[PDB]
RNA sequence: GAGAAAGCUAUU
RNA sequence: AUCUAUAAUAGCUUUCUC
């Protein structure tokens, strides 16, 4: 369950995924599938972001091994997913408002300074174009959203922003991760949809239960009997 | 109340206050009232509404 | 408006400051040197 | 004239007048009859169909959308950490800090329901570690007494904490 | 201005029967529900720290824009401006005893309008909506 | 040492 | 037809034991 994600993903990435799920108000234990999806989404977002960097003349260049922190001070792609809802909304509205761009009605996943556009990075399994057009249905071109898939298919938007090196890096990493999970036989653990309807958890401990038991009117032993009497007795007459 | 008084009858008004209102009302009765009122609510909400009269029934 | 969020005040303020520094550097309100100092301090947190 | 017993949670002497003997004079009576209360409530429900369900649904939804800071909207509140009275926001903050000290973190979720869950779970804790106030006293020549407060870590047992949490502080109007 | 450019009629002494109705306290430019008004104010004054773009707030978009262009270089503290806008955009409706004049322009003078045994004819200034007429 | 609730008012 | 909606602080009144 969590062992594969802990061994493969970093501590910060999994912590961000857990915080996002907690903000989304879903139990972390009974649905590992959402946890894995969030982890892989934010991880591939980081992989994409760690490719391009900004110069002083407004061009997007590439870094490699053997570079200091003075040359690596500001990024190219600003990653929004994994941040809290309030922080993410603040970042998106700030970029849109100071770049003279109307803010979309849905939270984005990345922002690019070279084209100054918001991107909704997604990963699917089926037809890439089908998911691409399904995402295109809502707003059309408010975000140059990008669609990836595990079968090495992808529906890149018109605003081309990634070259061959980074795309191949991401695809090879995805293939390696899929192979590593498949040899461990985790695919059936995640594909199978197990969503029972969940409510609000409020359980009474021992002390409060004992207080409630001794708090019933005279003539009842415990609170269960009193509650049953309240529900199932006609007090008429 | 004036309009609905039966014809040929009489109507009385009692200006009343209840003595020892707070010293006689019992939190166990309030526990019963909350259990009757939240009859068709989920279990967790019923427990939540039962907590307060219980804490008042053991107050110090 | 009462702010909402389950994250720390320090991280919220840090991200807000980082975005403000980025935006006012990209608009030409601050130079290269003070932006370098600001990003260094933000990373030091 | 009700039923007198001893609480097995705190050891206090408890009196239960409900379902007790019916009064025989015009003195104040606390012996409410459960069946009569239920019948009055049933008549109320029959006269106003769906009233109780609508009220319960509205209350539950409001409780779902209720945050912890609502508790800050009160006047002087009894603070169990110092066994004194403090403003509502200060008392709430001291409670949250103490619950953090006792490995309870329901206030971090921000809703009222996790905070109440952490409260009733604190009722089960065998010990309670918190921050209390100590007053250093000085003999000031002038002689008078000078008080300087400081926060320290204090500890109470399960029954003592339960009695403090159930305590009402009384003053004069 | 409404008070100064106003005409006072005669005063009559006689029984006045007042009914307690929920009435608008002060006249308003664009009456909005407090949630929508709060979102609009948030858009006008704190666009960066605003949040999800609720659809209803876009309805007043033009108005929003206007206010922003009127507050580009205002050094007044933002919270005072927020409550100025809220006073301009949020209705305050209260239960009050009235007799025959429930428009907000008459509600603001309600105290001089009538008592239980007298009436004062008052002609407020400003321009009145056609719905009231 | 000066509570709860309701209504109303002022202010930010 | 005001029915919805309604941030916080402070004040005043009322009610809440003799
Ligand atoms: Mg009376
Ligand atoms: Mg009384």
């Amino acid at each position: 369950m969590d062992t594969f994600i802990t061994r493969n993903f970093q501590t910060t990435i999994i912590q961000k995924a857990k915080n996002t799920m907690a903000e989304f108000s879903e139990d972390p234990e009974l649905q590992p599938a959402m946890l894995f999806n969030i982890c892989v989404h934010l991880e591939v977002c980081y992989v994409i972001s760690d490719m391009n960097f900004l110069d002083e003349e407004g061009k997007a260049y590439t870094a490699l091994e053997g570079q200091g922190k003075e040359q690596n001070l500001r990024p190219q792609y600003e990653v929004i997913e994994g941040m809290p809802r309030t922080i993410a909304w603040m970042v998106q509205r700030s970029l849109a408002q100071e770049h003279g761009i109307e803010t979309p009605k849905y939270l984005a996943d990345l922002f690019d300074y070279k084209t100054k556009r918001f991107i909704e990075v997604g990963i699917t399994k089926g037809l890439a174009d089908d998911y691409f057009w399904k995402k295109k249905e809502k707003l059309g071109n408010s975000m140059e959203l990008m669609i990836f898939s595990y079968n090495q298919d992808y529906s890149l938007s018109n605003e081309s922003s990634l070259d061959e090196e980074g795309k191949g890096r991401v695809l090879s990493r995805l293939t390696e991760l899929q192979a590593e999970l498949s040899l461990k036989n985790l695919w059936q653990v995640l594909i199978g949809e197990e969503d029972v309807e969940k409510g609000i958890d409020f359980k009474l401990g021992q002390t409060i239960s004992r207080l409630r038991d001794i708090s019933v009117p005279a003539g009842f032993s415990n609170f269960e009997g009193m509650r049953s009497y309240i529900d199932n007795i006609d007090p008429k007459g | 109340m004036l309009s609905n008084c039966p014809p040929g009858g009489i109507s009385m008004t009692v200006t009343g206050d209840n003595t020892k209102w707070n010293e006689c009302l019992n939190p166990r009765i309030f526990l019963a009232m909350t259990e009757r009122i939240t009859r068709d609510s989920p279990i967790w909400f019923r427990d939540f509404c039962s907590i307060a009269p219980v804490l008042f029934s053991n107050k110090i | 408006r009462k702010p909402v969020g389950q994250h720390s005040m320090l991280e919220a303020m840090a991200h807000r400051l980082r975005m403000d520094a980025r935006l006012d550097y990209e608009s030409g309100r601050m130079s290269k040197d003070d932006f370098e100092k600001a990003m260094a301090h933000l990373g030091e947190i | 004239k009700g039923k007198q017993y001893i609480s097995d949670v705190t050891g206090c002497t408890m009196v239960d007048p409900t379902n007790g003997p019916l009064p025989e004079d015009n003195e104040p009576s606390a012996y409410a009859q459960l069946d009569c209360v239920l019948e009055a409530l049933d008549r109320m429900d029959e006269e106003h169909p769906g009233l109780f369900q609508a009220a319960s649904q509205n209350a539950m939804e409001t409780l779902m959308v209720t945050t912890v800071d609502k508790l800050t909207q009160g006047r002087q509140t009894f603070d169990w950490t110092v066994c004194r009275n403090q403003p509502a926001a200060t008392a709430l903050n001291t409670t949250i800090t103490s619950f953090r000290l006792n490995d309870l973190n329901g206030a971090d979720k921000g809703g009222l329901i996790p905070f109440c869950q952490d409260i009733i779970d604190s009722l089960d804790r065998p010990e309670m570690t918190f921050f209390s106030v100590k007053n250093i006293k000085k003999k000031l020549p002038a002689f008078l007494i000078k008080r300087i407060p400081m926060k320290v870590k204090d500890k109470i047992t399960k029954v003592e904490y339960i009695k403090r949490a159930l305590s009402l502080n009384t003053m004069t109007k | 201005m409404r008070l100064d450019n106003a005409t006072w009629g005669r005063i009559t002494f006689g029984p006045v029967e007042r009914v307690r109705k929920r009435v608008l306290l002060n006249p308003l430019t664009k009456e909005m529900p407090p949630d929508e008004a709060s979102n609009v104010i948030m858009e006008i004054l704190f666009p960066k720290e605003a949040g999800i773009p609720r659809e209803s707030t876009w309805i007043h978009r033009e108005l929003i824009k206007e206010k922003r262009e009127k507050l580009k270089g205002t050094m007044i503290t933002p919270i005072v401006l927020a409550y100025m806008l809220e006073r301009e955009l949020v209705a305050r409706r209260r239960f009050l005893p009235v007799a025959g004049a429930t428009s907000a322009e008459f509600i603001e003078m309600l105290h001089c309008l009538q008592g239980e045994n007298w009436r004062q004819i008052y002609h407020p200034g400003g321009n009145k909506l056609t719905e009231s007429r």
